[PDB]
Formats: structure tokens, C-alpha cells, sequence
């Protein structure tokens, strides 16, 4: 059936019996760095199955007033087993991902989530002059950020979902790799994205390559509101490889 | 852009720019 | 054939749009008009699928819509001012930290892409305003100072010797100066956006300021002090050549406020901050 | 030396000229090009991708995601109008969509437009809607019967959530102006209830609909111009 | 042979007129001189048919009478004035809604046809009048603003950045600026006349104003305010290249009064309004 | 560079000159030409058509 | 004459242009070229030659040959730090070395660096030292254990007096700025006691060490610029 | 193939750097890392010898690092001043004993070699400052006077006739003058350094002054005395072409004090005289 | 720098300077 | 002074003056 | 407008404009 | 006026005017 999907990565297998196909970002499947594009000269470490597996983040609750959520990669996985360890023990890292967003309800519920993967989502601050988003705020980890909850601070990024948190209109986010989780049609979204950057490998501690943004464009509604409807995200690194081994970087 | 003819009387109908609008007056007929 | 290709260049018919084919009435259990936007794909339905079309031969071309064409137009990126008011030594030279972020018109176009790689053509338009009447003989020096090279602190600084740096001297009356610059980045492409920092602390810088340092442009009136004061304004124009762009993104919807950042300001009446004109209601066209 | 004749135009600087110029950095060797996914070679590639239309952009909705949704509900009167907009690619509310924004960087346009709609009600909510395109030379239709006489699609909501209506290129001239021009106004698109929004008991009595737009295989823009959808009212500083 | 054809170009002998052949006396029941103008056709009688002609070899050519030649001469179509009187910011820039209707000389020639298709060559002749004595360093900017693009409202408007529009910068002392423009219409030909409206109501516009919108030409003195005031008059010259014309019509017989309309005014003594000189009578030559 | 000799006439603008000039709108593709009846290629075509002479053009 | 179009840029003087110009001395015949040993054709030839690093350039040592030596001696505490410097080719103390000086005439650099150390103690003095390179993205190591986790060489002093540590090109970008730039800082090199400085009786209890640097086969400089390591604050007269 | 070579020139890929090959773990009695600097040779160890490297394809080129490139940039070597103060006859002409020792920027680069052989390109940038308001018609004469030729002692000296010497006349408004000079030495190469004297006595001269005499450059304003005084500053730029260099040496570490000599001055705090920044201690990075 | 084609309609794609950055707008596709 | 190569990609290494010093920067190696 | 002769001593009698009046002085006889 | 030699190293000894006095310095011997 075209409604079913099984994704196996390492020791993890994920299923969904109500999918809306899958999207491969920019039509390129993740792959290891080739010698023609490489620059760092040391032999890379490739953890394989111990790193390229599904890691499930903290679930979020979707309710009638939710404004959205976002996570940044690789930041969201910095504390996820072997993948996390490798990104702090090495200066350079490189990886692709399989993002599987999960959200089931019922045939009597309605709502629509816009799931987008944005490359170089450089957040903006509002009405704060040339003060830019603070490192701490763009590195929330697996908890991600719940839009419209954070008590503002000077280095606090924008929480304007309609302006993509960066000064562009929400309706045009569809130009980026995306999928919709329309409760009447599917209960999950799957996006496979390759490594995208102007350099072959980069510091995973100070450069977030992709940003996962989830915005409910159609409010969650039903006649059984007491039943909590969560949103769960499972991300699996792909072709993760690291370079420049040394001591473990400790942030903060 | 050079239309080189030969007869010797060689003709060089050069077009210096890449847009047709740029060329001079048209030939006749 | 490079000559046939040449003709296509002259006529601008390198990229032709497809024709519309004649279609007919249909009664089928295959419904092209129905699909699922949830997939993240655009339904590729064409006019022939929804109505009965006639055959039409297309003569439109997409040449002008190419990235080379879109970004291949020279626009202003800086207006340098040298206003001699009361101190020639201090007011006859200046410097500018180069960037393509100060003028909204070209900035917005480049920012419709995440990464871009191109060579640059710079053309300068100097205009000497005779504040006191005469302009004398104006000779200008524009010196490109790569990051690290010594920046002149006086109009007679030794750095002006330009023993290695590239300097362009212009003489008033002569045609506008112009030169080309190869792709300058240390990376494979320029970052139009950069979700990164130059460190991992609360005080680390964020954005393209971390990656896009192109150096400094130092200008000076070479001519020594003259009786009559002048105000020289040099406008720098930039054009992208041999361009490549990656990962398209939404166009800037609000005004820019600063360089190297996506920051913006919102008023109490947000509809005034965007180009969206409020509708009376859903049925009022 | 070779006798020459300096022609008019010499010494001028035309922002759209195509000349060669000496390189300020001789011998310099650019950084090696690496493969980066997502290369774009022509803006048409961006015009063929669906983006949302801020169709419900009433003053109160602007600044809210709700400006992108149209609400449907059980009707008491038959054949009621749901929405109506102009087909003109750079008119409002089409202006800020990706295709509208790009079209605003050009003076002429041509081709067919693809409008898609996705129903967001429950899986148990049914509905039949009539989407119509009214060619120019007449006012927007005042009734479903009037609209129905033009190009139209009857959308039946079911397993497949999305439908597409194609606005064919029906024009006297091969191109139209992107900017609002009486002579080149392209017509209207209206939406009407074909039957009605129906739901079982214990099911929300309203539902949303999303609207998309993109260009067909024949869409084409011409004569590059600066956009009027963005401005600079002051210096952009550091 | 392109070389023989070339020689014809140099000598202007591409289109030769026929020879006159020798004729003789005739007595026939075939009367070429008699015909019927009612048919709407011109009697094709030639000199050999009415008199006894000698043989004469013609050496006249019709090259100069070609449409390309007739419309291929540069004529003035606009005189732009920038007169600095008392406010530099307001008086240093202007705009013009482009059209070929404001100067009678070229307008009349183009209007001898119903439709015309051609590429344009624009040449500009700027002249700076030194009202106060010196002119300083004058640099001009001519920006073509297609319909829809933002029109600058001040001399420092962001639109002058010309990030996409085509701008031509001229420096006083340098040769006259000149550029070419491709056939700009959205239709297959330009309408010289248009018996139509932009709607079907009493207030709908009539004529070519409905179809011939070519945008706006915005000019500005780039140089900042100078001590001495100047009056810059830029004359725009237009020439048609690669021309095609359809359906010839009668030449304008009365003076033009407005652009985009055939409207005219008549005095009480109409013979003064037309070029017809009153005859004394039928037999006074 | 190639030695050149600037000749008299250079820089002048003669309304009847025949030179080339850069195109302000590069890449622009003109509208397709369609068939229109009545094309005129030479003014002689108009001179060969009969028109009425206002022979009785007395002031009255 | 041949119609010409004078292009923008004409008449300008660009210090890096490459044009031809008439010779002021026509017919002149230059002096015959003779063979002279030591011809240099590319600056890379000079970057591949070891030069001493003024590593001990403390204010008191500058102006003394001692600024070029590091002193070693018997330790009472184990794994003590000996020295630490930045790997950045144009940073101090690397700046005045031949490779640093040449790099200062360019804007970008890439490639691997070769650091050599020569022990100058007596033939009877033994020692084992750990030389480490710490890639960026972390502070300089605070201990031998911390340093040891990165690239390193354990040097055993013996018959062969010199050892070489290669700092591999480990970077995100293909090039780095020669001038101090946060984004392109290349890391650190630290030296620690692996065992200890040991000597027999009646042997000096301290010894010196010399430090060299040169570029590997992949070293490369780019974008010529004027140096900031030399200035002119006045006229140079006769 | 001269065409393949040509492409390499355009792309600047004439000299490519080697690739990094993949290496593996080793356990051997061959220790490349160990050597003896005493030999005076540099240990040729490469990254593959000390760590486990991956295979990487190099795309860097050494073209820009060539001697031709290093010394092939035009830098200022002299600033000639003709300041008309109160005596036109005396102040309208001057002379300069040619040398490349007066400007630190280019001097330091050439002095990184012991001997150098090259052709020279001289470009002059004259700027006329209107001290009193107008500049009139300025025409300059730059005459090269080889050692031995008569040096003009007045602005109307017969030597200005330039019957044999090479003179360059520049007219204000015309492009910057420029000419080439062949390798001028009587030897096979120019001495950048010379450990010799022009004799063997206590009063013999030492250094390059003995070997590097290039003559004198004599300048004069050709125009006769004008009402308004001007200050003409002519900057001479020099570029080396078709260069060869021998025996590289350490770069100048302290400021230059005089021409033709390595002499220098030291302050009481020598760390201020060199570019070495004092370290806090051995472990402070 | 001359790319001479022949068809006669001869094309001369001349590159006047020695650096690739110096050339004009790129061809398409 | 013209070094005409062919490959068609024809190269024209023209030397406009009669003295070697007059030519531009030298080739490499 | 090019009359190319060969003898090698090649002659190039170029006519830069398209009207005969535009050419220079006439040859003799 | 063009003396075209070939060796490829092609020589173009062009004479731009029609009077011998107009040419540059003479060759030697
Ligand atoms: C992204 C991105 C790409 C760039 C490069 C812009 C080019 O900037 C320069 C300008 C305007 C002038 C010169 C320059 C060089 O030489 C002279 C006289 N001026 C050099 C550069 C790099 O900046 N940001
Ligand atoms: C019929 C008919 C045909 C036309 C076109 C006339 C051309 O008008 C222009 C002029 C005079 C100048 C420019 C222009 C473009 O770029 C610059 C600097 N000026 C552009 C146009 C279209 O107008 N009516
Ligand atoms: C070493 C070394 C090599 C040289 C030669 C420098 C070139 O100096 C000259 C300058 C600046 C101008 C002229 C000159 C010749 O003709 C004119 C008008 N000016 C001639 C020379 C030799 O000087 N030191
Ligand atoms: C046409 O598409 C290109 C036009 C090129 C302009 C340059 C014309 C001069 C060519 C001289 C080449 C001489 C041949 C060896
Ligand atoms: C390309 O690499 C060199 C460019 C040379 C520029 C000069 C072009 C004109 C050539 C005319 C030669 C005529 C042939 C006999
Ligand atoms: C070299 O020794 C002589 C240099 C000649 C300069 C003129 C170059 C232009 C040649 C054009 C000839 C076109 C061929 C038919
Ligand atoms: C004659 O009818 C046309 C005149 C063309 C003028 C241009 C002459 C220069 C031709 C150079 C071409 C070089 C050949 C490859
Ligand atoms: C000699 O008698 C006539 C000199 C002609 C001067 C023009 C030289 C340039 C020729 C270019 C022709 C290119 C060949 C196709
Ligand atoms: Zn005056």
C-alpha cells in the first residue's frame, strides 16, 4: 500500500500506516564526502549504525492555541548517544537526516501542521536594533522552542510565526522541503535531507545547518478536547562522519 | 558576429553585440 | 553547433517554453485534478487536463528569467562621500567595509537564494560638486585593502603606495572606472544566510558577519589641497557575472534595518509593515 | 595607427551593458567548487512551486496564520459565494505569493495559472464546491449560475484532499502587464457551494481550506524591472 | 551572392525601376486608357500605351523609398528640462511618460501606417547651460522605469539604486549616450491607431492610450548641489530599426492638438487649417 | 594595445548615421510576429494608388 | 575609420592591470644574461625552508638570541607544560618567521604546517616530550591528558636531534584568513613532558631547544596584499 | 599545446599543488619524523607520514605566488612636486635621481632577493591643484637624462630640446602617461645588495650606490607662466615585467632610514622597533 | 582569446583579458 | 606580432610594439 | 567591406561604411 | 597594408596609410 511506510536505520524501525509519501530534500539522497570535495585531510570516523539511528525527541502538546515549534540540527541531537559524543569530541562533522514527525488523532478531529526543513534559518530579533539572537536561544537542544511561551529577553529571537521568525512570509515556506500533516489524510510526515553547506564539513557546535519548523496552519479542533494530541519527532542521522578528534568540547 | 563572404572581395558583416536590436539598419526586400 | 547556439543567443531563444496541445472531452476514473498537497509536491496538472484546448505554438523563451539575467544587472551598493568642509587632510580620504547589504534593491534579489557563487564587475560613478565654483584637476585613488593589510590613517599614509594592493586611479573627465573581481570567498560559495556563530559563548557573533568579510575600500582625492572646496560622491555599482545559486527562499517581506542580519521592526499596525493590502472581505475583488 | 571612428554611446555606463573589464586580482585562483544540493538555474523553477495565497487577508487577519485560511460551514441558503479574487498575477492577494513576488520583478507575463485547494476538515466531513474562472470583458459573476457558465471545476471532497483549477491563458494579446492595467486585466476566480458542507453529529461545524498557486508549463515572465513590493525608506546601517 | 548583394547596398541599387520600351502607333478595339474607377482598382496604364515612346534604360532605384529608410532617421521626440532655480532637491530630477506623439515631425510619418513593428535606437543630446557662470562636474542618470516599477519621488529615492532597471549614466564631456531597445509591445505590433476602449462604459478611455504604455523615463543630476545653478536640457532622439509597417493611411492634414488622439481644432476659416492653397478658379494654374 | 588614430567625425551624432549600440534590455525576447494583411515595404506602393485631386479648391 | 565603442574603464590606471606600452629606449639591447646560482621562481620555494620561531619572545628576551630558545630542566611535578602557541600562520610568535612574513603578503592560506624541534643538551641528556596539535572548536588543553587526545607526536631524544610534528589541514573551509579571524583560527600546539629531563652527575641541569617551521607539500597562499609587519613613518632620504 | 596552456592561464591553474594520499597505521624502524637539522636541510616529512590521512584532490594553484606575480604590481616609487609659490622660472622644473629605495612598500619586496633582472613599466599620475582657482592649460614634460647627459639648470635650458633623450609630454585631461624600459644595468642583473666599495680607501663609498646609478628624471611645466598658481604633484608608479630573481633573503625587520643602505636606528626599547609582539610567557597563546 | 566558428557565418568569441572573471555574461544552460 | 594557435579555439598572442620590454606579464615556468 | 589581395603581402582595402560616397580618395586611371 | 608571415608565429606588418612617408622606423641593413 502507498499509505504504509517502514523506515529502518541501525537498530531502529519506524512505521506509519497513514503517510503522504516522503520528501527527499532537493532530490539528493545523503552520501559520504568524496575526495574531490574534501578539504580536511585526516581520515574521517564513521560510526555507522551506532550513530545513524532514530533518536526520539521530547514530545509536544498540540492545542487550539499552539503557535508552532522549531528545532535546529545538529543541535537537537547534541545529547543523543554516540552521535552526540562524536560532535563534541571532533571539530568537524557532516551528516544528513531522516526526519519523521508523528501526530495521530481521529477521524473526528481536524487540524493541519506545516512541517518544513529550512537550510540556514538565520533568525531575527524584533525591535532590538542590531542585537542578534543569542547562542543560548538558538541552541535549545531536544526540547526545541515552543513559539509564544518564552518571556522575552534582549537576545531572544523573533516569535512571529507568520513572518517565519526571519522577516519573510509564512505562505512562501513551501519553497523549502516540506510536507503537511493534515489529520484527515495522514498521521506522519517524512523528510530525508542531504548535507547542505558551502563547505564540505563544519563545526556542529557553532553552525546549525537545518532547522525543523512545525506550524499549525489549521487549528486543532474536535468535540473531545480533553484527549491530548501530542506531536513527536524522531530524527535519524545519515552518513554521519567526523574529523579533527581531540578532547570533548564543553559548552557554556 | 561575423558573416564572412568571399568573391578577392571579402565581406565582413560584423555584429558587435549579442542582441538583435543592437544591429544597424536592415537590408532590403 | 556553436553557430546555431550563437543565433539563439542573439535572438534570445535558448530556452523555449512548451506548446499547448489540443485536448478532448474525457470520462475517466483517472482524475488528474485530484491530488494531495500533504506530500509536499505540486500537482503537475496542465491546461490540457482540465479543459478542451486547441493546439498553440509557443514562441516564449525563459532566457531573461535565468539566474545570470536576474542577478546580472548593475545596481548601486554604496555611495561614498568626500566632503571638504574645513580640514582637507582629514576630509580628503575615507574607507568602507565592503558588503552587499546596504542597498535594499540588490540585497533582496541575492537573498532569494541561500548560497551564491559569482564573479563581480564593479563600475564607479564619481561626481564632483563645485561648492565654491571651480573643481580644478580632480584625480581619485580607490585602493582595495584585503583583510589584514594596513589601513591608511592619513591622506599621506605609506599604505597609499599600493606596493601590492590593487588601486584604481581615475582622472576627472575620463570615462567611469571599471574592473572585475574573481569569486573571493575562502569557501565554495558566498553565504547569503548563516545560522551559525564564530564561537559558542553568549557573546559570540551571529550571522553572515562571521563569514562574509571582504575587506575595506579606501578612497582619497590624490590632488593636493585646492582653493575651492569640492564634494566628491562616488557611487559604486555591482553586477554579478558567471553566476550560480542554490536553495531558493522566500523574498524579504519587511524592510531591512541592519546589515548582516535578518532583524526587523514591527509597528502596532503590522499591515503597514508588509506589502499585503487589507481586503474588505473574502468576496471583494 | 588604425583609423577609428568613436561612435555615440562611447564612454557611457549603462547598467545593463555586457562588456569585459580587466581583473583587479590577476593570477588569483578561486576556491574549488563543491557539490551543493538545490542549484537553481532559472527563476521559472521557483514559479512552478506551490505557495500559499493570503486569501483571507482582511485587516484583522493580517499578522495571523488565519489570513491563509478560508472557513467553510453548513449553509442555510443554497449556492452561496465563498470567495472571489482577481486572477492578475501581481494583484492582491496574489502579490505576496512566490509567483506574485517574482512576477513583480518583470513587466510582462503570459501562461496559465494553477490554483490548488486543500480541505482541512475531518475525514468525516463531506463537501462539493464549484471553482470558476471568468474570462475578462464582464464583471465578476453575481451568482453560481453566472460563474458556472465560464471555466470551472466541481470539486468533490474525499480521500484526496486537494483539487486543482487551471486558469487557461485566454487573452487578446500574447502578454499582459504584470502591473494593474485595465486593458490587460485577466478576470476572476470565484468559489461557490455546489451542494453543502455536511457532517455527522459530534463533529466540528466549520473547517478550513488552504489555497495554493503556481505556474503551468507555459508560464513566462518578460522585461526585468525593480519590484514595488519592497522599499527602503532609510539607510541600512551596521 | 551576398557579395553582389553587398555591392548593391554600397551603390544603393537594390530596387531598380523598370525601363521604358519603344512603342508604336496603334489602331485597335482594345482601349487601355478606358476603365472603371468604380472597381476600386487603379488603371495600370503606362506611357507606352498612350504615346509613341523611345527605349530608355532606367537607372533610378527605390532603395531610399523603403520603409526602413523612411522611418530610419533619428528625430527628436522629447526635450527634458532640469532648471535649477531655487530648490535643488526638487528641481534636480524629473520624469516623462514615454511616447512618440509629442513631436509632429516623426509622429506624422509613423501615423501613415496603421500598425508598425520596429526596434528603437535612442540617442540623447544633453546641453548644460551655465546660468551663473560655471557648470562644475555634471553627471546625469537616465533610468528606464517599466510600468509597475516604483517611480522615484525624491532625488535620493531608493529607486535610483537601479538594482534591476536599466540606467544610463553620462558624464559631461563624454560622447552622447546611445542604446537600443527591442520591440517592446505585448502584442505583435504597435498600434498607431486604435478604434477601441479599455472598457464598455461612458467613462472608458478611447484610443492608443489604452494600448501604448511604454513606461516612464526618470532623469536626475547625479552630482550633488553646486554653488552655480545650471539648466540641463536633454533632447531625446529616436530612430526605428528593422522596421515593418502595415495598412497605409492618409497623412495628417491638420495640426495635432493632443497625444494619443486624432482630435483637432478648426477655425471659422477652414482653408487656413489645411495646406490647401485656395485657387482663384478652375483655369488659373 | 593596438595603436589607433581617432578620425574627424568621432563622437559626433549624425541623425542619419548607421551604427550599432548596446541593447538596454538584454535577454529580452520580443513578442511573436503574426500575419497581418496589408504589409507595406516601400513607399512606391502608396504612390501607385489613385487618390482624388482637390482640383476645385476655390476658397468657397 | 572602424567604428568603435569606448567601454567603461577606459583611460583608468589600475595598478594590477596587464597591458603593453611603448618602449622609451628603442633599439636598446640588454646585457647578456649569465648563470647565477640560486634562482627563485615561486615564493613557495621559500615557504618550504625551515626558519626559527622566536617562541620565547617575552619582553625581556626580545633583542637577544635567547628569544629563539626554550629551556628544559628536571621536573619535580609530572606532565608539566613547556610551551603553547597558536597555529595561525601570521599570528605571534609565528609572524616574523619567513613563512609568516610571506603569508602576510597574502590574504588566504591553506595547507599543512611542519614544526621541527632540535634538542641542544649534551649527548648524555635524555628526554621524552609530547607535542600536540589541538584542532579548533575548543580551548587550548589544560593538561597533557587533554592535549594528548588530539594530534600528537611523542619525541624521544637520542642520536637524531630533530623531530617534526605536522599540523594537518583540518578546516571547514578550504582556506583561512591569514589575518587573525575568529571564524578561521586554526588551533593550538602545546608541548608537555612525557617522562622527564634526565642527566648523569656533572652534567648541566638545563638545556635549550630550537623550534622551526615550514610549509608542507600542500601549503598555498592566495590574494596578494600589502604586509602589516613593516611600515614607513617618514621619508626615506639619501 | 599552447591552447591548453592558454586555458591554464585564463583559469590560473598553471602550477597545481599535489594531492594528499590516504595513509595507514604503521609500526616500523624507519622514523621519518626523526632527523637532524644540523645538516642544514629541511625534513621533507608530509602529513601522510605522521597521521592517517584520507585521499583529497587538491585544486589550489601557486600561480599567484610566482615571482612575476609578487613583483608584478605597480606601486608608487616617487612623488614629484612642482609648487609655484613666488618664482615661476625657478619653481616650474625639478629633477630626481632615480631609485627604488625611497618607498618602503616596493623596496621591501625587491629586497627579499639578492639579485633581480626585469623590465620596467612606469605609469605617471599627475594631479594639478588649483591654488588660485583656475589651472589653465597644463602640459608637462618628463625627460629621462641618462648618466652623463647634460642636466637642465633652467626651465628654458637647451637640454630640454631632447634631441636624443627620451621625453614624454602629457597634456592635462589626457590619460595617464605610460612607457616601458628594458633591463638597464651594465651587469647581468641589478644588485639589491652589494658588499663592496668603489675603491679601497677609508673614504670609498659602500653599497648599491656604487652600482645602481639609473640617471635623472627631469620634469618641467611646459606651459609658460600663468596668472593663477598651481601645485603639480606627479606620482611615479613602477611595475616589474619579465622578472627573474636570485638568492632569497630575510625580509627587512626594522624601518628603513636611508636609500642605498641597510642602516637602521634602534630605540632604548627595541621591542618597539620590530614587529614582534612581546609574549606574557611561553604558555600564553 | 578567440573561439572561431564557421557556418559563411563565422563567430568570434573573443576574450580580451587573461582572467576568466574578466569575461562578460555567461551563456545559458 | 601574432602567435596564432588553433584548437575551434584560436589564440592570438599579439605583441603591438617592436621591443620585448613592451610586452605584458610573462607566462609561467 | 574588404578587398583582400595576396602576394606574403596581403592588401586589405576596407570600406567601413555602406555608402560609396563614404570611401576615401579614388585610385588612379 | 599587410605583410603576413607565418611560422604558428604570424607577423602582421601593417601599413595604415597610403604614403610611404607615413610608415614607422625602417628595418636594418
Ligand atoms: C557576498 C559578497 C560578495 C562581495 C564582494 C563585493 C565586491 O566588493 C568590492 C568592491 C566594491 C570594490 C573592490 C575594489 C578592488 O579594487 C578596487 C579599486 N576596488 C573590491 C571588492 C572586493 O561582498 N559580499
Ligand atoms: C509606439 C511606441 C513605441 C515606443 C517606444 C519608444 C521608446 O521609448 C523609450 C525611451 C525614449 C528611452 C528608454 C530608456 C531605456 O533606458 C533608458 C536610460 N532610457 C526606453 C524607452 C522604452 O513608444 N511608443
Ligand atoms: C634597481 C633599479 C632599477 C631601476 C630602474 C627604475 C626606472 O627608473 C626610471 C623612471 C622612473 C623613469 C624613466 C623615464 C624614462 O623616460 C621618461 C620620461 N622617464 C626612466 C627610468 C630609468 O632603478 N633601480
Ligand atoms: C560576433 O559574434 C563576435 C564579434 C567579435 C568582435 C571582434 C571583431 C574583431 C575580430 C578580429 C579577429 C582577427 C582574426 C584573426
Ligand atoms: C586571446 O587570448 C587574445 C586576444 C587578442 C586580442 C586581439 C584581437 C584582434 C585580433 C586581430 C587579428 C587579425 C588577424 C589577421
Ligand atoms: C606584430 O608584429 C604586428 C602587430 C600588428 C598589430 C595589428 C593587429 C591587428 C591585425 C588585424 C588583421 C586582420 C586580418 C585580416
Ligand atoms: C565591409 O563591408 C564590412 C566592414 C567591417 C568592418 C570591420 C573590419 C574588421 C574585421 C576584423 C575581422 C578579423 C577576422 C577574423
Ligand atoms: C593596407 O593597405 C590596408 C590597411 C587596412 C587597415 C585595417 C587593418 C585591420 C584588418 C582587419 C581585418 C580582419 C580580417 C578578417
Ligand atoms: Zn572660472
Amino acid at each position: 500500500s502507498d499509505r504504509i511506510i517502514q523506515i529502518t536505520r541501525g537498530d531502529s524501525t519506524i512505521t506509519s500506516q497513514d503517510v503522504a509519501n516522503a520528501v527527499v530534500g532537493y532530490g539528493v539522497w545523503p552520501h559520504y564526502l568524496t575526495p574531490q570535495d574534501a578539504t580536511a585531510i585526516d581520515k574521517p570516523t564513521q560510526p555507522d549504525t551506532s550513530s545513524n539511528r532514530f533518536y526520539t525527541l521530547d514530545s509536544k502538546m498540540w492545542n487550539s492555541t499552539s503557535k508552532g515549534w522549531w528545532w535546529k540540527l545538529p543541535d537537537a541531537l547534541k545529547d543523543m548517544g554516540i552521535f552526540g559524543e562524536n560532535m563534541f569530541y571532533h571539530f568537524l562533522g557532516r551528516s544528513g537526516y531522516t526526519v519523521h514527525v508523528q501526530c495521530n488523532a481521529s477521524k473526528f478531529h481536524q487540524g493541519t501542521l506545516l512541517v518544513v526543513m529550512i537550510p540556514e534559518h538565520q533568525l531575527a530579533t524584533v525591535n532590538k536594533g542590531n542585537v542578534n539572537a543569542g547562542y543560548k536561544y538558538t541552541h535549545p537542544g531536544e526540547a526545541g522552542r515552543e513559539v509564544g511561551t518564552q518571556v522575552e529577553n534582549e537576545k531572544q529571537p523573533s516569535d512571529d510565526n507568520w513572518l517565519n521568525f526571519d522577516g519573510t512570509l509564512l505562505g512562501n515556506l513551501l519553497i523549502f522541503p516540506h510536507q503537511f500533516i493534515n489529520l484527515r489524510s495522514n498521521n506522519s510526515a517524512t523528510l530525508i535531507v542531504p548535507y547542505v553547506n558551502a563547505v564540505p564539513m563544519d563545526s556542529m557546535v557553532r553552525h546549525n545547518n537545518w532547522s525543523l519548523v512545525i506550524i499549525p496552519v489549521c487549528q486543532l479542533q474536535s468535540n473531545n478536547i480533553s484527549n491530548i494530541v501530542p506531536i513527536t519527532v524522531s530524527i535519524s542521522p545519515m552518513c554521519a562522519e567526523f574529523s579533527g578528534a581531540r578532547a570533548k568540547t564543553v559548552v557554556q | 558576429g561575423a558573416q564572412v563572404s568571399r568573391q578577392s572581395l571579402n565581406y565582413f558583416n560584423i555584429n558587435y553585440f549579442k542582441d538583435a536590436a543592437s544591429s544597424g539598419a536592415s537590408r532590403l526586400d | 553547433n556553436p553557430v546555431e547556439r550563437y543565433v539563439d543567443e542573439v535572438l534570445n531563444e535558448v530556452l523555449v517554453v512548451p506548446n499547448i496541445n489540443q485536448s478532448h472531452p474525457t470520462t475517466s476514473n483517472a482524475a488528474p485534478v485530484l491530488d494531495a498537497a500533504e506530500t509536499g509536491h505540486t500537482n503537475k496538472i496542465q491546461p490540457e487536463d482540465t479543459i478542451e484546448t486547441r493546439y498553440v505554438q509557443s514562441s516564449q523563451t525563459l532566457d531573461e528569467m535565468s539566474v545570470e539575467s536576474f542577478l546580472g544587472r548593475s545596481g548601486c551598493i554604496h555611495e561614498s562621500v568626500l566632503d571638504i568642509v574645513d580640514n582637507y587632510n582629514d576630509q580628503s580620504f575615507t574607507k568602507w567595509n565592503i558588503n552587499l547589504q546596504e542597498m535594499a534593491q540588490i540585497r533582496r534579489k541575492f537573498e532569494m537564494f541561500t548560497y551564491a557563487r559569482f564573479d563581480s564587475e564593479i563600475t564607479m560613478v564619481p561626481s564632483v560638486a563645485a561648492k565654491d565654483g571651480h573643481i580644478g584637476h580632480i584625480v581619485m585613488q580607490y585602493m582595495y585593502v584585503p583583510p589584514g593589510a594596513p589601513i591608511p590613517t592619513t591622506r599621506d599614509d605609506y599604505a597609499w603606495q599600493s606596493g601590492t594592493n590593487a588601486s584604481v586611479f581615475w582622472q576627472h573627465g575620463q570615462p567611469f572606472p571599471r574592473f572585475s573581481l574573481p569569486f573571493l570567498s575562502i569557501a565554495s560559495a558566498y553565504y547569503m544566510f548563516y545560522d551559525g556563530y564564530d564561537g559558542d559563548t553568549y557573546k559570540s557573533r551571529y550571522g553572515t558577519v562571521v563569514t562574509n568579510d571582504m575587506g575595506t575600500l579606501c578612497s582619497r582625492i590624490v590632488t593636493s589641497e585646492q582653493l575651492h572646496k569640492v564634494k566628491v560622491v562616488t557611487r559604486i555599482y555591482h553586477k554579478a557575472k558567471h553566476t550560480k545559486a542554490w536553495c531558493p527562499r522566500p523574498p524579504r517581506a519587511v524592510q531591512y534595518s541592519h546589515t548582516h542580519t535578518t532583524n526587523y521592526k514591527l509597528s502596532s499596525e503590522v499591515h503597514n509593515d508588509v506589502a499585503i493590502r487589507p481586503r474588505t472581505n473574502l468576496t471583494t475583488v | 595607427g588604425l583609423p577609428v571612428y568613436v561612435t555615440p554611446g562611447s564612454g557611457q555606463f549603462m547598467t545593463t551593458d555586457d562588456m569585459q573589464s580587466p581583473c583587479a586580482l590577476p593570477w588569483y585562483h578561486p576556491t574549488k567548487e563543491i557539490f551543493i544540493p538545490g542549484e537553481v538555474k532559472n527563476l521559472i523553477e521557483m514559479c512552478q512551486v506551490d505557495t500559499l495565497i493570503p486569501i483571507n487577508s482582511t485587516q484583522s487577519n493580517i499578522g495571523n496564520v488565519s489570513m491563509y485560511t478560508v472557513t467553510l460551514s453548513p449553509q442555510t441558503k443554497l449556492a452561496e459565494e465563498i470567495f472571489a479574487i482577481k486572477v492578475d498575477i501581481a494583484s492582491h492577494p496574489l502579490a505576496t505569493t512566490l509567483i506574485g513576488e517574482i512576477a513583480s520583478y518583470f513587466t510582462h507575463w503570459t501562461g496559465s495559472l494553477r490554483f490548488s485547494f486543500m480541505f482541512c476538515g475531518t475525514a468525516n466531513t463531506t463537501l462539493k464546491v464549484l471553482l470558476a474562472y471568468t474570462p475578462p470583458g464582464i464583471g465578476k459573476p453575481r451568482s453560481r449560475k453566472e460563474a458556472m457558465l465560464g471555466t470551472h471545476v466541481v470539486w468533490d471532497v474525499g480521500l484526496q484532499s486537494t483539487v486543482s483549477l487551471v486558469v487557461p491563458w485566454i487573452s487578446a494579446s500574447q502578454y499582459r502587464f504584470t502591473t494593474p492595467d485595465t486593458y490587460s486585466s485577466a478576470g476572476y476566480i470565484t468559489c461557490w457551494y455546489q451542494t453543502n458542507f455536511v457532517v455527522p453529529p459530534n463533529t466540528p461545524n466549520t473547517a478550513e481550506m488552504l489555497c495554493f498557486v503556481s505556474g503551468c508549463k507555459d508560464f513566462c515572465l518578460r522585461m526585468a524591472r525593480d519590484t514595488d513590493l519592497h522599499k527602503q525608506t532609510g539607510p541600512i546601517t551596521q
